[PDB]
């Protein structure tokens, strides 16, 4: 239930919440081919008085590296008005999911001048160079560049 | 700097030091004041700065100023990337790019 | 600003008249030709390249607008000049290796 | 010979600035006490700022109240700015309080007020509401130190709750001059003259006075060796 | 300046150091500044040089741990530049690994 | 920097072969928990955890710490194979 | 969300001593890859000496 | 936030190595970079200051039945590390005379009342047969650093001022990197090293600046 505290009934997270690396979106299931259980795996079930179950976590996680606020949630199925998709599919789910992000140690910075550098530390302002006014800068553009 | 000489504080301490500097480098004329001289290192973009590691000055009166300056579209968070194992390629069982 | 105008991204006024209301939503307002035009803001759209298509509100409501004014800022615009980035103190110096 | 313990003046304006200066220290004492304070009090000097936000009838950051002219991004960056002082000393956290409506521009003050709690700028702008324009906010505030940043903190009261990023640290600026000054005998010794600005919450003085005790603090982690 | 013959500077007669951290010491102190040529005693013979070429000469000799053989090496009379520096690691890497 | 690198590459004739007698001998311990080792217990390589020193993991730091002792031999032809690989499993098992 | 802190610890454990590998963009020569002992950050990028 | 662990590894009475980790972030340099000024500007120490030689009358001339010149002996001179066993002492004269085919060492100074030769075994000059030395040192307490020319001390027409090399310490040198504690990775860790004549000691020398520091902390006391 943890893993899926964030879901609607049907299985769509909710608008508004937080989704990391590992974090189903989706729910989906489908039904397993003529692998269905061989005796290594239908036994190891034996012992666990839970038999074989007939279908598949294929849901919709998140890929590594990514994550946001989920922001909104398209749900398309056929028998609905309006809808018809590519033969052969019931229904497509789209959501989409937002990310505020901050400057960061790697991001890339330039100047209409063709100066360009990769942001490679990002000091406390106590370290700053600053004025006698007692004002910091904001960035420090080494001069072997020009 | 006007500004200054009238809240009840002077010229600094290491403002002379590197006042001193900017001198034999040639950057203002050798007997003026403080203000005078700041005044030319000003007009030349150049002003003293204070490491905040130390409060000591730079040696030299730096550059600073305004720039504008964008990010661009290619950020680390896009672009970071390793792989254990994976999936494979069908015919050549090479993994995927 | 030229460049925001031709971008048809940032949004301005099609005749005189007056702001009859405003809204992170939508911006309505009423013409000297007593039409009530009303504007919605795309808010928060995405873009092929997944950066944040949004459109700011940049009158209220009482506002007195002359014809080609401005109402809402695209993205990368602020009061409609294309803002590309921000305007930072810069230190030229090297710093220690960074 | 030695010179002995100089003279503390203290020129106090308003809540918000502060001049401090000491005199007569030997020569290489300016930046060898004005630099560390300043460190300090940029850094470690306790503070406060709003840390979560429960709009109603919002789930999530990117959202947009109708009849608000400000989307929510706008009204969370409105509140970092806000600043606010805890009276009583042992008080770690508040919850702010507020609704508005009708054509009316929101501002700091409109929020409800509370004991032990003053807003120290109460013009502060937060909202344009219009006809029909609703709002009713929960912010949350907490004493704390540094820059605590949303992804990290993560703090929310309701359940569709905005964390915030949170400048604890009091203090908007510190420089400090050093100028020449003589004892009579002596030449090249140093006037140390320190700045503070503050927002209120804490003073320019009280930002001093616990800067000097944290350094004072920190000495004292000389005493046993190994 | 010439001066009773041979040839040398006003700052290699106010400031005659007899150790290296010593004149280091002076530059401490605002007495002088590295690239100011004075008059310093390391390893023996009493040496014209700037305290900055000393610092520098210390840099090579703590850093190999053979102040003898770091000596040797570095080119002291003359500012470190590409080739010198260059040169240096060549030297260092066949006498000392 | 490998501590100790110049007088490694002293011991043998060519880099390479250096290389391959510490990969050997690398392994020799992975697989027999050290207990060959021709190391005192304080020369051993420690790591530092969390907790508090342990014996380094890294087979080849010892390998290599081992070369310098002078407490092993390297060469062509100095053994059969399978008389080793299990001399070596008699006097210190798996 | 399930990596607890003393995962890195234990990773801090695992790769002492062994070094990886580094290619950037043409590998003109030999040395378009060196190896080096990661000391692992905070962050995205790779530390270049 | 832990106590921060403290660390010393000294060799004798000339060097020592303080390391004190962990550290909340930027700590490391607003500690002993202080630290750093205060051990080079005011631990006191002693220092020759002035020289009187017999038939000498400026600092550049040559002795004659003298190996050495003057600046030479001046320069010896210049190293001499002499400690001041009663506190109240704050200054002194060192008499030495010798002549014929010896080189004098600090050992050869008419002994004193509470003053320590430290490094006896300095060799001062070397005399030929027929060369003569008769000379008188001013020695003083103080602090820092003073060039010749800019203190004057003269006790007698033809006595020359030397560069006053009073600190005690005579290189401070800390070097604070990054480390990390758990989860919390940005403290610092704050290595010094001092290096002292043996006159005072490093870990004595780090004391006093630390001291020094406090007491200055205590004048933010009555405001006016
Ligand atoms: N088609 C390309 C383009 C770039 N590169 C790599 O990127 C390098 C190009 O960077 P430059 O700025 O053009 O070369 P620099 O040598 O870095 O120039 P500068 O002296 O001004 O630093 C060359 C090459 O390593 C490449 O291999 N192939």
């Amino acid at each position: 239930e943890a893993a899926l505290r964030d879901l609607d009934e049907e299985g769509v997270v909710r608008i508004g919440a937080e989704v990391k690396p590992g974090d189903i979106l989706v729910g989906r299931t489908s039904f397993k081919g003529e692998s269905e259980p061989t005796p290594e795996e239908r036994l190891l079930r034996s012992i666990f008085g839970e038999k074989a179950r007939d279908v598949k976590d294929t849901s919709l996680r998140v890929p590594p590296g990514e994550g946001g606020i989920v922001v909104r949630t398209v749900r398309l199925r056929r028998g609905d008005p309006g809808v018809e998709l590519k033969p052969g599919v019931r229904e497509v789910v789209r959501v989409y999911v937002a990310q505020k992000r901050k400057l960061q140690v790697g991001d890339k910075l330039a100047n209409r001048h063709g100066n360009k550098g990769v942001v490679a530390k990002i000091l406390p302002v106590e370290d700053m160079p600053h004025l006698p006014d007692g004002t910091p800068v904001d960035v420090i553009l080494n001069p072997l560049g020009v | 700097f006007g500004k200054r000489k009238g809240e009840g504080f002077g010229v600094d301490k290491r403002e002379v030091e590197v006042l001193r500097r900017a001198e034999k480098l040639g950057l203002v004329t050798p007997g003026k004041t403080p203000e005078e001289q700041l005044k030319e290192l000003f007009l030349q973009g150049k002003v003293v700065l204070y490491d905040g590691r130390t409060g000591e000055p730079i040696e030299g009166p730096i550059v600073v100023g305004q720039m504008f300056i964008m990010k661009l579209y290619h950020m680390v968070e896009d672009k970071m990337h390793a792989r254990s194992t994976g999936p494979y390629s069908l015919i050549t069982q090479q993994p995927l790019g | 600003e030229r460049v925001v105008r031709d971008s048809l991204a940032a949004l301005y006024a099609e005749e005189d008249g007056e702001v009859a209301k405003v809204d992170g939503n939508r911006i309505v307002v009423r013409y000297e030709d007593g039409r009530l035009v009303e504007y919605p803001l795309r808010r928060f759209y995405r873009s092929n390249q997944g950066t944040a298509l949004d459109q700011r509100p940049r009158v209220v409501v009482g506002q007195r607008v002359r014809k080609g004014d401005l109402l809402a800022d695209g993205p990368a615009s602020e009061n409609g000049f294309l803002a590309l980035g921000q305007n930072v103190l810069v230190a030229i110096m090297p710093f220690d290796g960074y | 010979s030695k010179l002995k313990a100089p003279v503390f003046t203290v020129r106090t304006q308003g809540r918000e600035y502060g001049e401090f200066v000491l005199e007569p220290l030997e020569r290489g004492f300016g930046v060898t006490l004005g630099n560390p304070l300043r460190r300090i009090l940029l850094s470690s000097i306790p503070g406060t700022a709003v840390t979560s936000v429960y709009i109603e009838d919002v789930l999530h950051e990117f959202s947009t109240i109708p009849g608000v002219k400000e989307d929510v991004v706008e009204i969370i960056l409105n509140l970092k700015e806000l600043v606010v002082r805890f009276l009583n000393p042992s008080l770690q956290t508040v919850t702010l309080l507020l609704k508005a409506e009708g054509p009316k521009e929101v501002k700091a003050r409109d929020f409800l007020p509370v004991a032990d709690v003053e807003i120290m700028n109460p013009d502060l702008h937060i909202a344009t509401l219009e006809e029909g324009g609703r709002l009713n906010m929960e912010v949350r505030v907490d004493r704390g130190v540094g820059y605590v940043p949303a992804e990290k903190h993560g703090i929310k009261d309701r359940i569709n709750a905005i964390p915030v990023d949170a400048v604890f640290s009091p203090v908007r600026r510190v420089a400090f001059q050093v100028e020449d000054t003589r004892l009579g005998q002596r030449t090249d010794l140093d006037k140390l003259t320190l700045r503070i600005w503050t927002d209120g919450s804490v003073t320019p003085l009280e930002a001093l006075n616990q800067a000097v005790e944290i350094l004072r603090e920190h000495l004292t982690y000389f005493s046993n060796p190994q | 300046i010439k001066v009773a013959g041979r040839e040398t500077s006003v700052g290699r007669l106010k400031y005659v150091f007899a150790n290296p951290d010593e004149a280091l010491l002076a530059v401490a102190h605002g007495i002088v500044d590295l690239q100011d040529v004075v008059t310093v005693r390391y390893m023996g013979k009493r040496l014209e040089t700037s305290p900055g070429r000393i610092l520098f000469a210390r840099i090579v000799a703590e850093a190999v741990e053979d102040e003898k053989v770091a000596w040797e090496l570095i080119q002291l009379d003359v500012p470190q530049e590409k080739n010198s520096l260059k040169d240096l690691v060549y030297q260092a890497f066949l006498r000392l690994g | 920097a490998e501590p100790g690198i110049d007088k490694l590459f002293g011991m043998v004739d060519s880099k390479y072969r250096l290389t391959v007698v510490v990969a050997k001998r690398a392994q020799q311990l992975l697989r027999h928990g050290f207990k060959n080792t021709v190391l005192e217990p304080e020369e051993r390589p420690k790591m530092q955890t969390l907790e508090g020193l342990f014996d380094d993991p890294n087979a080849v730091t010892w390998a290599m710490k081992e070369l310098l002792t002078g407490r092993l031999v390297f060469g062509e032809n100095l053994v059969p194979e399978d008389r080793l690989q299990k001399e070596m499993e008699r006097l210190y098992p798996v | 969300r399930d990596i607890k802190d003393e995962v890195w610890d234990a990773l801090e454990e695992v790769i002492h001593g062994k070094v990886v590998l580094l290619n950037r963009a043409p590998t003109l020569h030999r040395l378009g890859i060196q190896a080096f002992q990661p000391v692992l950050v905070e962050g995205q990028s790779i530390q270049l000496h």
